């Protein structure tokens, strides 16, 4: 049945699109993070007077 | 004076600071006084309001790609001024990449002493080496 | 607590404070739609900043405007969205600065009210109630099984709060897509009358008659399921009394029974506003007969 | 059939022929919002027009805007509410004369998405993939089973 075929392949599209969501959000989140802590270490530990 | 006077702009000054704490940082004292265009405005963006300071390249900027590289234009124009008046030098071959030299502390003349900032501003225009806008 | 925290004078004054406001003319509107057509075509849901800019141009060429000054235009636009609070924008230092967006829940819901043509389906209420059936009995059994603050709160509270409230909820829009159905008719019915009245009365009264049945239909539906959900409903809130009672339960079988209550009411008023509307046609071509 | 059956041209080309607009300025967007959290509370999902004209004299209160001619811009909001397919408006004749209001779907989408405090559960997510997982497995058993 081609409605059922096409649907079958929308919600296949769907799900795939909602995984990976997830790992392009984590690798975001990871940039930021690392530049927040790196910036604190910068202007934490770098002056020493 | 027979000779006469001008003024910097503001975003002169934002690269003037920035270019200024770039000297003291001995976390990048390794790259022996090479720095890149876009490690200086990596850390000009770490710093300051990035959203507000794009107001002084166009009053519409919201974070927007093609006002983002006007922004780093501006900034690879200033810092050629900045050429000529001596703050810094660029590589013989190379025009991405420079070297600084010490007369970009004039540029923390506002701190070097650490007292009330009003009377500070106050001594210096006083003096004659800096005026308001 | 009351899903919606804030008394109408707080609300008014945080509205104020934030100073949110939607603009979207008919070349801006157009761009949004655009823009979640394109979005829906993709594999991973995101768009760059060229990409949203051949959009734009897209739409200007529909609108026959002035090639001129469209990359500025089309930043505008895009700003307009970002401050508006249609699009997410994702600065990444590990993307070389290049901008990455992503449509919020705001602009996907704006978007498909206009594209997505959303009918009322008998069908899908007939599913949405047998799932909701299914849902509230699974829930009633655990009530009724008893536990603890845990077995009430993830096979109670979470099954009524996160599965059949939202299930209610999409049945209401449902009947909100119905009355705009109705308005619909109603504005055909004004257009055939007034084009050619003789001509338009057999096919009035099979307007009215259709809309008639389906309004009938979905009542019949709704109270043959109405009373089997109360029921259960009542089963939980009888099972939470003898288990101490969570007040948290119990507010919430209140707002699921207020709901349903609601739900139940629409459906014999969206009947009672239809037969005066087909007494007021059929007197109106009665008078224009005479 | 793609849910959005038309292409970027023809719905740009139809989205014209239409005149499709929204404009919600903070006045109108707050008067919005009032009317969804009024028609929360009650029993019916109805609102009368002297009903929306007392919650918009409430917001007009809150903009701290003069009292005169309330009655006047908030039958000038309402009209504009209906334009913009925010309200539907049902005039009975049952009810002695008196029109009904009922916020249509986009006015509920718009009104939701700033006053219900939408917070990520962790909870929610779970549960969802359950119910799916079971709709999945029902549908691929009835599949299988053929007819």
């Amino acid at each position: 049945s081609e409605l059922v075929d096409k649907l079958v392949f929308d919600l296949q599209s769907k799900l795939d699109r909602i995984i990976s969501w997830g790992q392009q959000a984590i690798d975001l989140w990871i940039g930021y993070d690392r530049h927040v802590h790196k910036f604190i270490r910068t202007a934490i530990d770098m002056d020493k007077n | 004076t027979l000779i006469p006077r001008s003024v910097l702009s503001e975003l002169d000054m934002m690269v003037g600071k920035i270019l200024c704490y770039l000297y003291l940082s001995p976390e990048r004292l390794a790259n022996q006084g090479i720095f890149t265009s876009q490690e200086l405005y990596e850390e000009l963006i770490s710093l300051a309001d990035e959203g507000k300071l794009m107001k002084f390249v166009n009053q519409r900027s919201s974070g927007s790609d093609l006002d983002k590289q006007k922004l780093q234009e501006k900034v690879r124009t200033t810092l050629n001024r900045l050429r000529r008046l001596g703050m810094v030098y660029f590589l013989p071959n190379n025009n991405n990449k420079f070297t600084i030299t010490e007369a970009v502390f004039r540029f923390g003349a506002d701190v070097r002493s650490g007292d009330d900032p009003r009377e500070i501003q106050l001594r210096m225009i006083r003096d004659g080496e800096a005026m308001p806008v | 607590m009351s899903e919606y925290s804030q008394t109408v004078p707080e609300l008014v004054s945080w509205a104020r404070k934030n100073d949110f406001s939607i603009s979207l003319p008919v070349e801006r509107l157009a761009f949004l739609m655009a823009i979640a057509v394109l979005n829906s075509e993709r594999l991973d849901g995101e768009m760059s900043e060229g990409e949203l800019i051949d959009a734009f141009r897209e739409v200007c060429k529909g609108f026959e405007q002035t090639a001129e000054s469209v990359a500025v235009r089309a930043n505008n636009a895009i700003n307009d969205m970002v401050r508006q609070k249609l699009l997410n924008r994702f600065t990444s230092e590990l993307a070389d600065g290049n901008a990455i967006y992503r449509l919020t829940p705001l602009g996907i819901s704006i978007s498909d009210y206009y594209i997505r043509q959303r009918e009322f389906s008998t069908l899908r209420l007939s599913m949405q109630l047998s799932i909701v059936a299914n849902e509230l009995h699974r829930a009633a059994e655990a009530a009724e099984e008893g536990g603890d603050e845990f077995h009430w709160h993830r096979n109670v509270f979470a099954p009524l709060k996160y599965s059949v409230a939202e299930i209610f909820d999409s049945i209401d829009m449902s009947q909100r897509l119905m009355d705009e159905q109705q308005n619909f008719v109603k504005e055909d019915i004004a257009a055939l009358l007034n084009q050619d009245w003789q001509a338009a009365i057999a096919n009035c009264e099979q307007l009215l008659s259709e809309t008639s049945g389906t309004l009938r239909e979905l009542q019949d539906t709704l109270e043959a399921a109405g009373d089997k959900l109360q029921a259960n409903l009542l089963r939980i809130q009888d099972a939470n009394m003898g288990s101490g009672g969570s007040e948290l339960v119990d507010k919430l079988v209140f707002d699921l029974q207020s709901k349903l209550d609601r739900i139940i009411s629409w459906g014999q008023q969206a009947i009672d506003l239809w037969i005066g509307y087909d007494r007021h046609v059929h007197k109106f071509i009665r008078t224009a007969i005479d």
